């Protein structure tokens, strides 16, 4: 991980990969979901499937190139993949579609077909996607007629109200130069993208700057959307987090690692070094978890989420899985933080450093579009190194022991006690 | 013969309990403010 960024209005931002064999180029907005309101929620994820429309991928397939964008909470990306030569040619169909297209792909025939498309895409994961559908709603219930509750994706209500004038207006007021970072990714060097886009000019839609409104704010609360017919349990709980930029955003991630991921039905899984795990194989109190230290803009959301059929000893998991938490506050033993301190390395490794270029793609807008630069692997490590259990402790001592939670589940969750069962488990008795 | 006693005893535990009982009280609706809150919508199932 190795940032090289210059500016001239038009933000540059690049990582060369020598071993790379193909390289990317977009455009990353600093505006997602968070950035829509509760009736035009989804417009987002609209732009997204229209960029990707058939037409316009048409177009992109017969100059060799490839497609992706990416609707997340805090950014927004469209990105095209190319062979490292064909680069020239991926930045012409970016400026074409973004800076000419307007009202190209908005046709009547490109835009109704498109919002029947993501209609019927949202209708399903609504529908069928249990684990991720929980989590958006765990989400929803956190932060409340916050900027953070709006679904990635957005609503079915909201999404079917929303005509060429809604993208519009949101394309007008987010697709701008200062709410941008051009971004190229793969064995492309810099000082040979950015002459390409000094080769053509213009400023249509510049000077002006995003729209700004109120802050993300945790509420402890839950949303239960109970459903026998579903096999299964469905949940996913959490306190409030980490926000991108926090002191603490590392001893967050090393303390979810502490308690990690676990897929009941793998060997291996089954035989990790967490406490946890002694505790929930006895009567196999669900089929997998994984905990999750999740960051934004504004605040975080840390916790966990599970998927069980022992429907009837629900109030075991969740009381052992917050006793476990508990113990961050107090007893988090050495070796449990050593072994996190690994592990995080591990997956900040698998993260960072795929072979994959829209991947660093969306990770190098995103995080320059917050602190400038994207952070290298080596600070990283030095900085996970150095974390203590006493600083685990501390973070715990105010983030969990004795905070507010939010709570989300669907399928068959009776056994799920009352919030107030759930929220006293969050601290111990003692003299 | 116990009366005087019997009356200053009285008063103690009066006071005491009055104060537990409306102690009590605020306790419990504290306990019990995310029930007495809590909200229901129905969106009938597609069959
Ligand atoms: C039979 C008649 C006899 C009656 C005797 C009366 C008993 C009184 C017990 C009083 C307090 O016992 C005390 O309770 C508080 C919760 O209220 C516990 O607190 C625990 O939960 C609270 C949250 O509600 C946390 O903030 C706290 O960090 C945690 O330790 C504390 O650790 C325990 O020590």
């Amino acid at each position: 991980a190795e940032v090289t960024q210059l500016s001239n209005g038009i933000v540059v931002a690049t990582e060369h990969n020598p071993s790379a064999h193909t390289a990317s180029v977009g455009v990353v907005f600093g505006s997602g979901a968070a950035n829509e309101n509760p009736y035009n929620n989804g417009v987002s994820n609209l732009w997204k499937n229209i960029f990707l429309s058939k037409e316009n991928s048409a177009v992109a397939a017969k100059e060799g190139l490839a497609l992706s964008s990416n609707i997340s909470r805090d950014f927004q990306s469209y990105i095209v993949s190319s062979l490292p030569g064909s680069t020239d040619k991926s930045l012409d169909f970016l400026n074409q579609s973004f800076i000419q297209q307007k009202a190209n792909l908005l046709s009547s025939s490109n835009f109704e077909a498109t919002k029947k498309s993501v209609l019927k895409q949202v209708q399903d994961f609504e529908d069928n996607d249990h684990p991720n559908r929980v989590l958006e709603h765990l989400h929803s219930t956190a932060f409340q007629n916050t900027p953070l509750s709006l679904p990635t994706r957005g609503t079915l209500e909201s999404l079917e109200n929303l005509v060429v004038a809604d993208l519009e207006s949101f394309a007008n007021n987010h697709f701008l130069n200062s709410n941008a970072v051009v971004v190229g990714t793969g064995n492309i060097k810099h000082e040979d993208l950015v002459n390409s886009i000094e080769s053509k000019n213009l400023s249509l839609q510049t000077g002006t700057k995003p729209v700004l409104k109120k802050k993300a704010a945790f509420l402890g609360s839950e949303v239960r959307l109970r459903d026998d017919t579903l096999p299964k349990a469905w949940i996913s709980l959490a306190v409030e987090g980490e926000p991108v930029n926090s002191p603490n955003y590392f001893v967050a991630k090393l303390a979810a690692q502490i308690f990690g991921s676990y897929n009941a039905f793998e060997p291996a899984s089954r035989l990790q070094g967490i406490k946890l795990l002694d505790n929930i194989q006895e009567y196999q109190l669900c089929d997998n978890f994984n905990h999750f230290s999740l960051s934004y803009k504004d605040s975080g959301l840390w916790g966990f989420s599970t998927a069980t059929r022992n429907v009837t000893m629900i109030d075991d998991l969740i009381h052992f899985t917050l006793k476990q938490w508990n113990r961050l506050t107090i007893s988090v033993t050495d070796t449990e933080v050593e072994r996190a301190k690994s592990l995080l390395k591990l997956q900040l490794g698998q993260l960072y450093e795929s072979g994959n270029p829209v991947n660093d793609a969306n990770l190098l807008g995103a995080e320059v579009l917050i602190k400038g630069s994207k952070l290298s692997l080596g600070e990283a490590f030095k900085k996970i190194d150095a974390i203590t259990v006493k600083d685990v402790k501390a973070w715990a001592g105010k983030r969990l022991w004795d905070q507010d939670i939010a709570i989300a589940g669907t399928g068959q969750i009776e056994g799920l006690l009352d919030y107030m069962r759930i929220r006293s488990d969050m601290s111990m008795m003692r003299w | 013969p116990e009366h005087d006693e019997r009356k200053r005893l009285g008063l103690k535990t009066v006071i005491i309990l009055s104060s537990l009982y409306l102690l009590s009280i605020w306790v419990k609706k504290f306990k019990w403010a995310g029930i007495k809150t809590r909200k229901f919508v129905f969106n009938p199932p597609k069959p």
